[PDB]
């Protein structure tokens, strides 16, 4: 599965 | 520009209303108009700009992945020929995605980065430049793919160098930069060992600085540390 | 029209791809292009048209409700004055919503309804006409509000008269028509007793006809019956 | 809360 990148603040 | 007649403050007010209504294309157009007024952006305003375009390009990236998967299957052995339509429609969505990335990169180049002198603003914008070259690299296949990948790498690297000299290891901008540069290494640059090393060192150096923080800052930093840990669990 | 150069079959193929990618504005534009080829629509094609525009107007309706709530609060006693921006942006979204409803109503009038002779197609289109006048009535406040409400009522009533003469009480089109006309009575026409009576009679007449159905048809009909029951539970 | 209308097929 896809890794996480920076989410909304 | 169609926002040229609207006050800067009114554009910012309407961007916040559009976020509440989940109207992210409107939100991005309002914030583009605010940038084009020519004044520097505050911290809150920078985050409104980033939220707007992240949601627009996020929808485009998800659609592109669905269509690319359908196209690849149609090219497998034994698949019935269906004509040019899947390729045409994937190309349509791809061109619109590239246009959004070019719009963001143009705002950064004219003239957000050159006026950004404080570490928090300069690192924020250089990270954004790396992110939108990375989204271009996800769909690139031609003679320019290597130069797109190097443009992402170069922007992330300048942001890293500034953040290590000027920011504590728990700063949320520094942490989100390292998270995204680590994903660049794993998914784009075919460098999974570099991705794992960066995520681990970033996590460990932040852990050792948590004791300096208030309760609210501790919550902000540990949220992003958990994403570094989740990626390390996926990759090892 | 921008779809005038594309084959009818290619438009339908791309509408199905756009649904898979959750690109509902694209889906609606493809299906508008297919309608404008001038041929009647099959059952599957009618449902693609309805799914596309229901998702587009659904996003607009949700945004309009958020903005209207913010506007109403800003007009309460003690609220700080913030200028014209909330009203302006609510008006912007409202005008775009009205434009989408006018586009659908125009397709129905030129010339889907006049060529629809079978009960399943004619009832489907008259129900759609009632639905999009109902969405116009949700935002109407001026001299035309009563005529918009009567246009919705008239379309729903003609669809009901045909469905009772030509369709069994379990037919899913007949059931969805009655569900939506009942909500028209409760939310738009200030007639909650008519809404409750219609939902109850529709539910009971369908229950008595379930024994005639196959397993797959039974599943289709009971799904919509559950929505009638859920509304009755909310209203009583 | 809002009542239900016909969902997607
Ligand atoms: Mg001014
Ligand atoms: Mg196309
Ligand atoms: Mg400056
Ligand atoms: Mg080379
Ligand atoms: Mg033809
Ligand atoms: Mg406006
Ligand atoms: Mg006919
Ligand atoms: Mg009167």
């Amino acid at each position: 599965d896809r890794p996480d990148t920076e989410p909304e603040p | 520009g169609a926002m040229g007649s609207m006050e800067r403050a009114s554009l910012i007010q309407k961007a916040k209303l559009a976020e509440q209504a989940e109207r992210y294309e409107d939100m991005a157009a309002f914030m583009k108009g605010a940038v084009e007024k020519g004044e520097e952006l505050s911290c809150e305003e920078r985050n409104l700009l980033s939220v707007a375009y992240k949601n627009v390009v996020g929808g485009q990236r998800a659609a592109w992945r669905v269509l690319s998967s359908i196209e690849q299957k149609s090219n497998e052995e034994g698949s019935e020929e269906k004509g040019p339509e899947v390729r045409e429609y994937r190309e349509k969505v791809e061109t619109e995605l590239q246009g959004v990335c070019d719009t963001v990169l143009g705002l950064l180049d004219s003239h957000l980065i050159k006026e950004a002198g404080d570490a928090e603003s300069r690192v924020f914008y250089l990270k954004m430049k790396g992110d939108y070259y990375r989204y271009l690299a996800e769909v690139a296949t031609g003679d320019d793919k290597k130069r797109i990948i190097d443009s992402a790498r170069s922007a992330y690297q300048e942001a890293m160098d500034i953040s290590k000299k000027e920011m504590p290891p728990t700063n949320p901008i520094r942490l989100g930069l390292a998270l995204n540069f680590s994903v660049f290494h794993y998914e784009i640059a075919n460098s999974p060992e570099e991705a794992i090393s960066l995520a681990k060192t970033t996590f460990d150096e932040a852990m050792a600085d948590l004791h300096t923080l208030s309760e609210d800052s501790y919550k902000d930093s540990t949220l992003i540390m958990q994403l570094l840990r989740d990626n390390l669990t996926l990759w090892t």
